[PDB]
RNA sequence: CGCAAGACGGACCAGAGCGAAAGCAUUUGCCAAGAAUGUUUUCAUUAAUCAAGAACGAAAGUCGGAGGUUCGAAGACGAUCAGAUACCGUCGUAGUUCCGACCAUAAACGAUGCCGACUGGCGAUGCGGCGGCGUUAUUCCCAUGACCCGCCGGGCAGCUUCCGGGAAACCAAAGUCUUUGGGUUCCGGGGGGAGUAUGGUUGCAAAGCUGAAACUUAAAGGAAUUGACGGAAGGGCACCACC
RNA sequence: CCCCAUGAACGAGGAAUUCCCAGUAAGUGCGGGUCAUAAGCUUGCGUUGAUUAAGUCCCUGCCCUUUGUACACACCGCCCG
């Protein structure tokens, strides 16, 4: 956990890679390159209940931990990439999407960027549930 | 009887219309029967916006938006309540709801 | 569905009558 | 609280203020004793209500008219504005200004007097 | 959470909520900065100008 | 992986941009130390660095993201090379809306080196003059002219000129502005951007030419 | 970060277009075809509707090959439920894809034959042509494109109402109908029994077409109105309701 | 009704459920009614005297509008194999 060689005049930027997709939340802090990475925490790790894995408060507790490990290395600022769901699915933020952002900022982390990244199709393969969909 | 003069929605001069899949029902309906609601929102939902904008490495930066086009079907529209029953003398409107 | 099922049960029955007469021949 | 005044109060209140307009104060107690004397009231409690609303009407009527109730002096000033408002006679400075093809109409009325012009611009909307 | 106990005061009351009207939404100013404000859900019968004792401010609420 | 603190086994580095920007100091990365088989510098090549345009030039728009590959490592300095340009989602999305006709074309083109590129452009119809029309659309014939002229420009300017000069034209986005005026007569258009570029080949490292870019 | 395979053309895409109907949305080229409009060109009644007969005709299915991601009848499990061969979750064969042959059916619905004439208003939209005071784009132009204003054809629709019709719902056609007759094809006769029985005909198969009677019954059905009911929606209320 | 003797269950109540918002709940006594003899009942009266709410439509139920219906013996309805 040894710092970089300059961080006293400028900030160093990691990338957040928030996943939000339903029944879970990931936060996964990486390098700028993203070819290597550091600690990775889920909301399913804080609270096991098989339904609080996507909980708002579980996502807050997650980012509240992650933001420590940032400062432990030297990372102080974050570009952020969001990910809804995609893959021919809902593509709508989870409950713990708004949550984690608000939490990591107020813990004491600077914001560099924040964007949408979703792997949306340009018209592709059939979706589970058949012609009449679900109905329960 | 007939409850409509358009039956489904807008099929005029054409035979088959390409289908589309509901977002949440996951059902299958025509392109022109589905309620097509486009959506605009802020990333942070403009709720933590003051708390976010103040803490940054940039002086100013107005946040992106989240663009999603949702297609609901007959059942999944009524149940989530983006529509409701209307009077028999007032079904006939082409007018969006007041903004 | 009810009417379509009444037409279907009578389809399977009709097929059996055919089979039973074809068997005897 | 609750309680909105009934129709028996609001109906008769209007009559009593109209015909004894100049006999009302803006005090409860005076207007109470007056209603007892100028008319029968079949109860005392009923009187104490009808008086209080008669009072409440008389406050607003001195700031201009309340619909459905017409006192004399307001209908006076109504007529006084309607026989002539104070504002000048003039129609509207005694000069007419016309545009192209308004003048063409006037040729076909077989007249032509007091020419002026203002030149108009293409075209409707944009 | 385990951070020092907070104190925040009412600026305005909004209306009652819950499934029997048992909860009361209220808007509160953080009483250490008035540019910071959160909406909360409070059990008791609150009024105006009262001070509360929040055990966190990580939570942010807007209904139950 | 499973060892005690493998973040004390990493070696920091820096990542330098070519001299075509006001700010050339991109940032810092790390790879694992040189093992008895694996070696730091070879595992520090081949990366991608999505980076904003505003961040490096510091004079211009946020949208447009550039990919940069580390093609060589040299003594704690990671030299970069162009890899292809992208775009943001939101800008590209906001322009698309009902009552317009979207116009697109692409071309495959070669530089005057071993580089090969595959540019993708876009146009949108204008809400023409001060219309009282409730929509603006272009016929199918009209579109095919505009597409033909969107190919012509984007081959001419990239078939000529070497790799570095290509980059110089894409940074202010001179290319798109040129197309907007050249198609103007047959339908006026507002907006031209080159939404993607995809590099497909490259010759060799060419160490002398590499260092040309970084002075 | 790179690679492979098959599938597929989102957002732009709408009471918009084209097609005889079924149907038809990435680029470019090639091949033949067609409508509308313009026309002081040509032919001189060459037409309309149609037994026999003919072409095309979704999805599923059958036969023989190729291919096989994705989804998925069948099938095997996990739950829910008194039970649960179901709804829900996981896995998964036939099939889904393509090539070569068959199969002729659908709420193949506008539940509204085709051709022709006459009878209100208004604003739009797609295509062609015509006119014009205006702006804008390029060489200042002309040629031309974009917008603006108006007109004439034919096309998809809408709005409007004491034309008239209709049992009513509604409809510028479902109108011009006891004041009953423009041309012509197909087809109906209380509800069931029954698209069954039977013979014919077609098909490899699956089935399609044609298609009864004995016997039974006084109702079946359409539109509209008033109530009641709703594990429908919106308002409001009660310590015989709750907190 | 009185006197002396005799001296049981019961150690605060399972599943459920009732009533109540100010001199109100609860504690506590007295008069009337029935009455030859007799209130653990009912009907009135004082005295002592809190907690908790100032709401909501969640449950139970009721009023109004809109909508759907093969129901009108009115969903405790009707109807299928």
């Amino acid at each position: 956990s040894l710092g970089p060689q300059v961080a006293e005049g400028e900030n160093v930027f990691g990338v957040c890679h928030i996943f939000a997709s339903f029944n879970d939340t990931f936060v996964h802090v990486t390098d700028l390159s993203g070819k290597e990475t550091i600690c990775r925490v889920t909301g399913g790790m804080k609270v096991k209940a098989d339904r609080d894995e996507s909980s708002p408060y579980a996502a807050m507790l997650a980012a509240q931990d992650v933001a420590q490990r940032c400062k432990e290395l030297g990372i102080t600022a974050l570009h952020i990439k969001l990910r809804a769901t995609g893959g021919n699915r809902t593509k709508t933020p989870g409950p713990g999407a708004q949550s984690a952002l608000r939490a990591l900022a107020r813990s004491g982390m600077k914001i560099g960027r924040i964007e949408d990244v979703t792997p949306i199709p340009s018209d592709s393969t059939r979706r589970k549930g058949g012609r009449r969909g679900r109905r329960l | 009887t007939k409850k409509r003069r358009n039956n489904g929605r807008a099929k005029k001069g054409r035979g088959h219309v390409q289908p589309i899949r509901c977002t949440n029902c996951a059902c299958c309906v025509p392109k022109d029967k589905a309620i097509k609601k486009f959506v605009i929102r802020n990333i942070v939902e403009a709720a933590a916006v003051r708390d976010i904008s103040e803490v940054s490495v940039f002086d100013a930066y107005v946040l992106p938006k989240l663009y999603v086009k949702l297609h609901y079907c007959v059942s999944c529209a009524i149940h989530s309540k983006v529509v409701r029953n209307r009077s028999r003398e007032a079904r006939k409107d082409r007018t969006p709801p007041p903004r | 569905m009810r009417a379509k099922w009444r037409k279907k049960r009578m389809r399977r029955l009709k097929r059996k009558r055919r089979k039973m007469r074809q068997r005897s021949k | 609280m609750g309680r909105v005044r009934t129709k028996t109060v609001k109906k008769a209140a209007r009559v009593i203020i109209e015909k004894y307009y100049t006999r009302l104060g803006n005090d409860f107690h005076t207007n109470k004793r007056v209603c007892e004397e100028i008319a029968i009231i079949p109860s005392k409690k009923l009187r104490n209500k009808i008086a209080g609303y008669v009072t409440h009407l008389m406050k607003r009527i001195q700031r201009g008219p309340v619909r459905g109730i017409s006192i004399k002096l307001q209908e006076e000033e109504r007529e006084r504005r309607d026989n002539y408002v104070p504002e000048v006679s003039a129609l509207d400075q005694e000069i007419i200004e016309v545009d192209p093809d308004t003048k063409e109409m006037l040729k076909l009325l077989d007249f032509g007097s007091l020419s002026n012009l203002q030149v108009t611009q293409p075209t409707v909307g944009m | 959470r385990v951070q020092p106990i907070k104190l925040a005061r009412v600026t305005k009351v909004l209306g009652r909520t819950g499934s029997q009207g048992q909860c009361t939404q209220v808007r509160v100013e953080f009483m250490d900065d008035t540019s910071r404000s959160i909406i909360r859900n409070v059990k008791g019968p609150v009024r105006e100008g009262d001070v509360l004792t929040l055990l966190e401010s990580e939570r942010e609420a807007r209904r139950l | 992986k499973k060892v005690v603190d493998p973040f004390s086994k990493k070696d920091w580095y820096d990542v330098k941009a070519p001299a075509m920007f006001n700010i050339r100091n991109i940032g810092k990365t790390l790879v694992t130390r040189t093992q008895g088989t694996k070696i730091a510098s070879d595992g520090l090549k081949g990366r991608v660095f999505e980076v904003s345009l505003a961040d490096l030039q510091n004079d211009e728009v946020a949208f447009r993201k550039f990919k940069l590959i580390t093609e060589d490592v040299q003594g704690k300095n990671c030299l970069t090379n162009f890899h292809g340009m992208d775009l943001t989602r939101d800008k590209m999305c906001s322009m698309v809306k009902k009552w317009q006709t979207m116009i697109e074309a692409h071309v495959d083109v070669k530089t005057t080196d071993g580089y090969l590129l595959h540019l993708f452009c876009v146009g949108f119809t204008k809400k023409c003059n001060n219309q009282i029309r409730k929509t603006s659309y272009a016929q199918h014939q009209q579109v095919r002219q505009i597409r033909k002229k969107m190919m012509e420009i984007m081959t001419r300017e990239v078939q000529t000129n070497d790799l570095k000069e290509v980059v110089n034209k894409l940074i202010p986005d001179s290319i798109g502005k040129d197309i907007e005026k050249a198609c103007q007569s047959i339908y006026p258009l507002h907006d031209v951007f080159v939404r993607k570029v995809k590099m497909l080949k490259k010759p060799k490292f060419e160490l002398g030419k590499l260092m040309e870019l970084h002075g």
